[PDB]
Formats: structure tokens, C-alpha cells, sequence
């Protein structure tokens, strides 16, 4: 269990967090907006994992200054975490080739 | 604001028939629709969440159609029970908003 | 069993102002959010908005005039609206309803039917109607109690305790000189009454009033 | 404060300087365009975040050419941004892993 | 070039009473749309930015409604000072459009 794959781990099971934590505030902050489209939790689930996946489709987007806050927090704990794989996939990369050169 | 149109107001029947209640909104809402029954002094009841949906408890003689800004809710064999009025209600864009009303008439 | 919990009726001055009060029991989640519709006489429904009890946010029609004001007890599971400078416009009937957050709303409440006017409350005077010993009956026979001087709607008329709900018919009440007026029809087999009990029960949510009437036969 | 992170803090504050100027130069190259929906500092200021994060919503993209220029400034920085905390991270854990093993 | 529509031009009401001003735009522009009041000799002033969104120093009775096309701008109590020229300005493409203009009378 080594920290790259530890890591790995933690910011899947933070990114799920984060992911239903942005349903839920998107909601709180949309609703009150005149043509937020943001106002459901289901809705507004799907559109964190498009969010998080660096995807928009059309306008089903945040139209509030806080919804557009949560969307910042689950863009950016999206890319980290799908950076955050790539950077832990590579160290086993690299020790496998330390191993195959002896070294 | 969505603006939902039901047309037309009062609907009338022969018993036994199958009826059908439309509803238009101002602009594409998908499936984001939901029709109440209110029969007189009564409180509304929830007939055909999202569209098509059914709910339990609600007979099987009511069904939802369409998408987009046409909506249709549909009884078939209509009983004395069904004398209501009956209410669209979109949930595509804050605030929700309803429709003018139908009444069914046998 | 039935989730949301409304008074029956509130008297307002006008110009004055009311809270309405709604309760819930079952399943109540944090996500859940309360709402509450306004409806006309005769009219259709009218959303005026809705409120989070575990964060107290609340949103309102602006289409409409802002006369209301939303706020949530948490221990209690009950929310509130705040009513203020109420003119005739808002005598009408309002709901209150359950919404978990996915558009539709589930489950309703009763209505507090909010009548807007400077007279006093006035409870109901109920009287029986049986039938005149010159009249003949056949197979069913048509009985009734007459509700008559109260202020303001509604009452709630039930026949035996509401046991009896076959063929009852509740007249709309008519309105004269700041006192309304209705009456309630049973038809039952002829051959029950008068030799089962047959009571008509009238209830006054507004002077928080509820009497019973025994029909039995003329002499 | 090694090199990988000194770069990375170097790249984000650098990201946000080429946000609000992108914002900024966005709105003085659209507006004057018939059409054009890039013409608020605020709307053009959450168009940047979203091209830098590589995320479009329907139409709202700039029509003139200084405009998609900007653009295209707006999306490398994001892109190298976005790939420098991964190169960063993956640098952090090669590195334990050499520590893992005693090398 | 976004075309606005104010109807109707001239809006005359009851004192003390609640009005309503519409402004339609040529296509849907969420709630970039903004209103300015101007009486005689005087010069604009506005009143409700961002469709809905209330300025310091406005009086209360001044609120703003709508989205997409339909907006509304609505004074609860209507007195001698709100009579004037009522005008709606978008700001969702380039360039900027102005309303028709509707005058209020008592
Ligand atoms: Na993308
Ligand atoms: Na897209």
C-alpha cells in the first residue's frame, strides 16, 4: 500500500464527496435565481460528474456567483483527482522500469 | 418563467371514453412535468410525476404523454371519480410555475 | 397517515398580519424542502415559495407582491409564513407542501382557508331537517341538518362521524350580511332510519367549535 | 520548497494574472462585434475559468479573431497549469518511492 | 441587434394601486435586461439592474420579474412621482438596445 496508490484512493473517495456535496450546494444556490436550470438534486448530480470530467453540455451551467463557486471547487477537485491517477500510474511505471533495468 | 398553457378549460366527456388533457409551455422543458388532481374542497394529489411516470397508489387508467412543450395526460374508461380539475406543473427552471387548470366533465 | 398538518382557518383584519404554521411527520430529510400555494376562490394554483428548515433559506415570487416571509422551527419539523398588510386580494385558500427536492411535490396539506375582514367570529347554528309526516318515502329516504350565522368558512360537515359518506351531498354556503349559510343532504334505505342512529357532525375550526345533531322524526 | 513546487505555485498565480486579463482583453475585442456575447467583464471573467479548464457552454465563445486569440492564450495557460501540478505530483511520488525502496 | 418590445405604449392607472410594465425581447436573453426610469426635462435613472436586482436609493415599491423574453417591471402603490417614461435596456449582445419606452399616467 504505497502513498501513490494511497492517494490515488483518498482523492476517488474525496472526489465522490465532493461530487454530492456540489449536487446538494448547487441546488441551495441556484434556487431563488429567475431561469436556473440548477434546481434539482438528480439534475444537479449529473451535472457535477459532466462538471468534474471538464464536460458541458449546452447551457446546463450555474448562474449564481456561489453556485459558480461550487462548480470552481468540483472543476478543480476533478482535474486533481484525474491528475492525480496519471501521477500515481506513472510512479509504477517508473519502478517497474527501475526493476527491468536491474537497477 | 415558464408559462404553461392548458387548453382547453373546461373538458367535456361520455363515460367510459378515453379523455385527454394538454398542456403547453412556453419553451422546451424536456420531461420536467407533473400533473395534481383537486376534485372540490379537496387538496391536490400527484397523478404523473416526470412526464410519464407513475405514481403507486394512483389508478392505472391514467397515463402521461409527450415532451419537449407538448404535454398530454390521458384517462381511459372515465368514472364519476375523475370529476376534477386537473394542474400541469414544470420544474425545468426556477420558480416553478402552474398551469390556468382543466375541467373534466362527464 | 397524513404527513403535513395545516389549521383549518385564520381570521385576519384588514391591514393586520398572520403566521401560518405547517408541521410534518414521516420521513423528513434535510434535503426536503417546504412550499406554499396560494389559491383564489374559483381560481387556479398560485406558487408563492419555498424554504430549507435545516438552513432556513427561503425564496419568494417576485412576480407577485413579497407579503410573505418563511422561517422554520427545527425541533419541531414545522414551518412558517409570515403574512403582512393583507387586503381582500389575499382572502384564499393556502397550502403547504412537501418537495424532496426533485420538482414535484409529494405530498400536500389541508389549507388554511385566510379570510381577510373586520367582522367578528361567529359559531355556526346548527338545526335538523327531517321530514314532514304529510310526505311519503319509498325505498331511500333523504335526510339533512342545516348550518346557518357563522363567520367565516369553512365547516366541516360529516354524517355519523364520517362512517357514513354514501350519498352526501354539501351545499356551497351563500354569503348575507357578514353570515354564511349551508346545508348538507344523507340518503339512506329506508328501512335504517330512524332505527339506526343517524348524526350529522359539524365542525368550526375558526371559533374552534364542534357540535353534533341527532336526526329524529317529527312528534 | 523544491522546483516542482515553487513551479506549480508560480504556474496557478500565473493562471490567475492570465484569467483576468483574459477576461480583461476578452471584453475590448468582442465588444464592437454585432452579436457578441463576451461584452461583461463579469460573464467574461467565468468564460475564461471554463476555457481554462477546457470547457465550452453552447455558443458562448468569442467571434472576433484578438478575441480567439485570447482564447487560445486563456486555454494553454490552463492546459500547462493543469499539467504542471500533474508533472508536480508525479515528481513527489517517484521521489517516495525511491525512498521506499532505500534507493 | 436585439430587438425590444415594450406593449403597451401608454399605461394609464388607479392611484394607490399595483402596475405593470412588460418588455419582450426578440430572443431569449436570461436576465441581462436592466430599467430606467425618466421624467419630463430630466434625464434617465436607473431603477432595477439584472432583471430582478434592486439599486440603493430606489424606493421599495419598485421590483423587477422575468426571464428569458417576458420581464416585467411593477410598482406596488402607485403616486404622483412615478409618473414618467419607463425604458428597458439589454446587455446580452453587442450592441446594447434600448425599449420603445412606456409612459405611466394616473
Ligand atoms: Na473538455
Ligand atoms: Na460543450
Amino acid at each position: 500500500s504505497a502513498l501513490h496508490w494511497r492517494a490515488a484512493g483518498a482523492a476517488t473517495v474525496l472526489l465522490v464527496i465532493v461530487l454530492l456535496a456540489g449536487s446538494y450546494l448547487a441546488v441551495l444556490a441556484e434556487r431563488g435565481a429567475p431561469g436556473a436550470q440548477l434546481i434539482t438534486y438528480p439534475r444537479a448530480l449529473w451535472w457535477s460528474v459532466a462538471t468534474a470530467t471538464t464536460v458541458g453540455y449546452g447551457d446546463l451551467y450555474p448562474v449564481t456567483l456561489w453556485g459558480r463557486l461550487v462548480a470552481v471547487v468540483v472543476m478543480v477537485a476533478g482535474i486533481t483527482s484525474f491528475g492525480l491517477v496519471t501521477a500515481a500510474l506513472a510512479t509504477w511505471f517508473v519502478g517497474r522500469e527501475q526493476e527491468r533495468r536491474g537497477h | 418563467d415558464i408559462l404553461l398553457t392548458q387548453s382547453p378549460a373546461i373538458l367535456s366527456v361520455s363515460p367510459g371514453e378515453r379523455v385527454s388533457f394538454s398542456c403547453r409551455a412556453s419553451q422546451s422543458i424536456g420531461t420536467d412535468i407533473h400533473w395534481y388532481q383537486q376534485r372540490t374542497n379537496g387538496s391536490p394529489r400527484l397523478l404523473i410525476k416526470y412526464a410519464s411516470e407513475s405514481i403507486s397508489g394512483i389508478p392505472s387508467r391514467f397515463s402521461g404523454s409527450g415532451s419537449g412543450t407538448d404535454f398530454t395526460l390521458s384517462i381511459n374508461s372515465v368514472e364519476s371519480e375523475d370529476i376534477a380539475n386537473y394542474y400541469c406543473q414544470q420544474s425545468n427552471r426556477w420558480p416553478f410555475t402552474f398551469g390556468s387548470g382543466t375541467k373534466l366533465e362527464i | 397517515q397524513v404527513q403535513l398538518q395545516q389549521p383549518g382557518a385564520e381570521l385576519v383584519k384588514p391591514g393586520a398580519s398572520v403566521k401560518l404554521s405547517c408541521k410534518a411527520s414521516g420521513y423528513t430529510f434535510t434535503s426536503d424542502w417546504i412550499h406554499w400555494v396560494k389559491q383564489r376562490p374559483g381560481h387556479g394554483l398560485e406558487w408563492i415559495g419555498e424554504i430549507i428548515p435545516s438552513y432556513g433559506r427561503a425564496n419568494y415570487n417576485e412576480k407577485i407582491q413579497k407579503k410573505a416571509t418563511l422561517t422554520a422551527d427545527k425541533s419541531s419539523s414545522t414551518a412558517f409564513m409570515q403574512l403582512s398588510s393583507l387586503t381582500s386580494e389575499d382572502s384564499a385558500v393556502y397550502y403547504c407542501a412537501r418537495e424532496r427536492g426533485d420538482g414535484y411535490f409529494a405530498v400536500w396539506g389541508a389549507g388554511t382557508t385566510v379570510t381577510v375582514s373586520s367582522a367578528k367570529t361567529t359559531p355556526p347554528s346548527v338545526y335538523p331537517l327531517a321530514p314532514g309526516s304529510a310526505a311519503q318515502t319509498n325505498s331511500m329516504v333523504t335526510l339533512g341538518c342545516l348550518v346557518k350565522g357563522y363567520f367565516p368558512e369553512p365547516v366541516t360537515v360529516t354524517w355519523n362521524s364520517g362512517s357514513l359518506s354514501s350519498g352526501v351531498h354539501t351545499f356551497p354556503a351563500v354569503l348575507q350580511s357578514d353570515l354564511y349559510t349551508l346545508s348538507s343532504s344523507v340518503t339512506v334505505p329506508s328501512s335504517s332510519w330512524p332505527s339506526e342512529t343517524v348524526t350529522c357532525n359539524v365542525a368550526h375550526p375558526a371559533s374552534s367549535t364542534k357540535v353534533d345533531k341527532k336526526i329524529v322524526p317529527r312528534d
